[PDB]
């Protein structure tokens, strides 16, 4: 089945320039589709930014940007890409990649049927940060009876975003991870916590897988009672 | 561009219509327009495509029709599960895009939740780079909005304190977290810390202690 697939750095500097790849599966790239990226500012709209036709190479792009962006296809690697020139803050966004399908654009235009999963880009000139990582230790008052919640704290990483497992993604049930904090200090922090058998406390292991791609940096941390 | 209300609300079990007002070089211009529903945090889901069209697998509660420069989705029996920023959007002549500004809906008449808060320490090794974290996890409410307010051995804590906006849960009640930063220090001069969070004029108080 179709699939896009988003990557490419989620930090640019101001003046440099944003580059993200769509790598396409389940169809090829040659095919009669307006390969697109569209762009969402934090708390605003989506934006069209511009496609390029499968079958040709032409490419069409909003004007706001058609001075500042080049769309491209690679053929062996069945990808498309998108390169986005001196970029400032207005151009923070979660960035999409999708499919344009069409029958008879004159008469019915095109659609986006498929899309990439987005990829947020921050314009910063801030460096990257790994996170450290902190156990948080059992703890059975807030659970149901035989069970107890325990976590990790993820802290002060940049930029978003941050993913987090149980033992290696064996552990998925009762598993909660919240959405991050940002700090005054321009960093942000999470937490994951997962509710646990408290039979188990002792005798099984449980461990955060907690990735942070941005910095190329994964912490396998541990978390057992306190002593 | 394409013109959305900015928010509609109806409550379970209504219907709403979202309207999306273009030009005769897109709406207007073509059998085009398609609408997209997205969740907070993912991709644009599509829901109509040529103006009424259904993909295999969008819901019977979802139709689309036009009338002159201006097309209109309608969502019939509105779920917990269908709040979310809906968004118009048409090719238009001389090829190009362009999309509605986007509604975000609303589905009011679901039920009262109260929150199950989750207070922990801090962990023996921030503490030994001479810092401390409390981690106050709030879950399971609805509607989304708590206050938060932090106490030292029963005196309101203000400085330090970082509390995020509520965000949905997959089961559609609402969580969030505060965190509260300390030095080592401060951590160990009280005999207590205390998250305490109110919702609904209910207040759920959790304390901790360096012990
Ligand atoms: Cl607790």
């Amino acid at each position: 089945q179709v699939q896009l697939q988003e990557s490419g750095p989620g930090l640019v500097k101001p003046s440099e320039t944003l580059s993200l790849t769509c790598a396409v599966s389940g169809g090829s790239i040659s095919d009669d589709y307006y390969w697109s990226w569209i762009r969402q500012p934090p708390g605003k709209g989506l934006e069209w930014i511009g496609y390029i036709y499968g079958s040709g190479g032409g490419t069409n792009y909003n004007p706001s940007l058609k001075n500042r962006v080049t769309i491209s296809i690679d053929t062996s690697k069945n990808q498309f890409s998108l390169k986005l020139s001196s970029v400032t803050a207005a151009d923070t966004a979660v960035y999409y990649c999708a499919r344009g399908s069409y029958n008879i654009v004159v008469l019915f235009g095109y659609y986006f049927d498929y899309w990439g999963q987005g990829v947020l880009v921050t314009v910063s000139s801030a460096s990257t940060k790994g996170p450290s990582v902190f156990p948080l230790a059992p703890s059975s008052r807030s659970t149901s009876e035989s069970t107890a919640a325990l976590g990790c704290l993820v802290k002060d990483y940049f930029p978003e975003p941050v993913t987090v497992s149980w033992n290696s993604g064996s552990l998925t049930s009762g598993v909660h991870t919240f959405p991050a904090v940002l700090q005054s200090s321009g960093l942000y922090s999470l937490s994951s916590v997962v509710t646990v058998p408290s039979s188990s406390l002792g005798t099984q292991t449980y461990v955060c897988n907690v990735n942070h791609k941005p910095s190329n940096t994964k912490v396998d941390k541990r978390v057992e009672i306190k002593t | 561009a394409l013109t959305q209300p900015p928010s509609v609300s109806k409550s379970l079990g209504q219907s709403v219509t979202i309207s999306c007002t273009g030009t005769s070089s897109d709406i207007g211009g073509y059998n085009g327009v398609s609408w997209y529903q997205q969740h907070s945090g993912t991709a644009p889901r599509l829901l109509i495509y040529e103006v009424s069209k259904r993909p295999s697998g969008v819901s019977d509660r979802f139709s689309g029709s036009k009338s002159g420069n201006t097309a209109s989705l309608t969502i019939s029996g509105l779920q917990a599960e269908d709040e979310a920023d809906y968004y118009c959007g048409s090719y238009r002549s001389g090829s190009t895009w362009v999309f509605g500004g986007g509604t975000r809906l609303t589905v009011l008449g679901q039920p009262k939740a109260s929150p199950t808060v989750t207070l922990f320490p801090p962990s023996s090794e921030e503490l030994q780079a001479n810092k401390a974290t409390l981690v106050c996890l709030i879950s399971d409410f609805y509607p989304g909005v708590v206050k938060v307010a932090w106490k030292a051995d029963g005196s309101a804590v203000n400085a330090g304190v970082e509390t995020t906006t509520p965000s949905k849960q997959s089961n559609n009640k609402y969580a969030a977290s505060s965190y509260l930063s300390l030095t080592s220090d401060q951590w160990k001069s009280h005999k207590s810390y205390s998250c305490q969070v109110t919702h609904e004029g209910s207040t759920v108080e959790k304390t901790v202690a360096p012990a």
